[PDB]
């Protein structure tokens, strides 16, 4: 047990990888999970947003008591309402007027004020608004798409510690789905300078395969899928990209929470699909290595777990 | 129109 802290944030990180039992068998090589949604405010943004507040003020672009504005309906809204109250910051969100109540409640829980934009304009309606507020008001944004500390955290502090979880053993592949690109990225890099011959994985989905050279598409992937290519994801970094069906990762996602104890989010299911497929591949002996973002519980009003 | 959740 850590010894105490002075503030939750000093929690962020250092989380727990568990060995899959039951979904694949003992003919693949070894699959390895690491739970990031540990994390104390539920996913693995808790390090993107402390990272980039963190850094906005050790460079004086912020102080205790501004306010930052992000355009996100996803973990990213959570991660930074959760820091910012933590850090005593305000925090502004723009989103389409789709979110849930149970959302508002939940960003509203930590003190972030919503600015709700119309729903037919999705993302880019959200966007466009943030950029705005930006201008009109001076907000910081943190702008997790193309600020470099997104995937920097994950070369200070993700990657090492998968290296200390694994010393004494090589990982043959590294598998990360990609919303903004910073896991692989920053993971990537950190295991590929160790390990030289691992294999490292870009997972998207099938139906919106942007990475892969389409187009983008509708899909149900929550925390992937952004439409473009994040300045945030080193597209040198992976050697290969795993396309996942958004049915194929929800079955994913019930077989682990029942077979395996482990209760994840949809993208976490298509991490492990992926995964897994990787792992037939690979063989008996081998190791490979990826990440679950998010858990279940912040998914029941899907269809995700709607038996 | 599109959405995505990050």
């Amino acid at each position: 047990a850590q010894k105490p802290v002075d503030n939750i944030t000093q929690i962020i990180g250092g989380t727990p990888v568990v060995k899959l039992r039951n979904v694949v068998d003992d003919n693949a090589a070894d699959v390895y999970v690491k739970l990031e949604y540990q994390n104390p405010g539920g996913s693995v943004k808790d390090r993107i947003a402390l990272a980039m507040i963190e850094k906005a003020e050790r460079e004086g672009k912020i102080k205790p008591g501004d306010t930052i504005v992000e355009p996100t309906s996803g973990n990213t809204g959570i991660g930074l309402a959760f820091v910012c109250a933590a850090k005593g910051y305000k925090a502004v969100f723009t989103m389409p007027e789709t979110m849930s109540q149970e959302r508002r409640n939940l960003l509203k829980a930590y003190g972030a004020e919503l600015v709700l934009t119309p729903g037919s304009e999705a993302m880019k309606g959200a966007i466009k608004k943030a950029k705005e507020l930006k201008e009109e008001h001076g907000y910081f944004e943190p702008q997790q798409f193309e600020n470099p500390a997104n995937p920097e955290v994950h070369e200070l502090t993700t990657g090492p510690e998968l290296l200390q979880q694994f010393e004494g053993k090589t990982i043959d592949a590294f598998l990360a789905g990609v919303g903004t690109g910073g896991t692989l990225s920053g993971v990537g890099k950190v295991l590929k300078k160790e390990y030289p011959n691992i294999e490292i994985v870009a997972i998207e989905p099938e139906a919106s395969p942007v990475l892969s050279g389409g187009e983008p598409g509708p899909h149900k992937l929550q925390g992937l899928g952004a439409g473009f290519i994040p300045g945030t994801l080193n597209t040198e970094i992976y050697d290969s990209i795993i396309k996942v069906g958004n049915d194929t990762a929800m079955e994913m996602s019930r077989r682990v929470a029942k077979e395996e104890g482990i209760l994840a989010g949809i993208s976490s299911g298509a991490a492990i699909y992926a995964a897994i497929q990787k792992a037939k591949e690979l063989g008996k002996g081998k190791t490979v290595v990826t990440v679950l973002p998010s858990n279940g519980e912040r998914y029941l009003s899907t269809p995700l777990y709607s038996f | 129109g599109y959405m995505f959740y990050i």
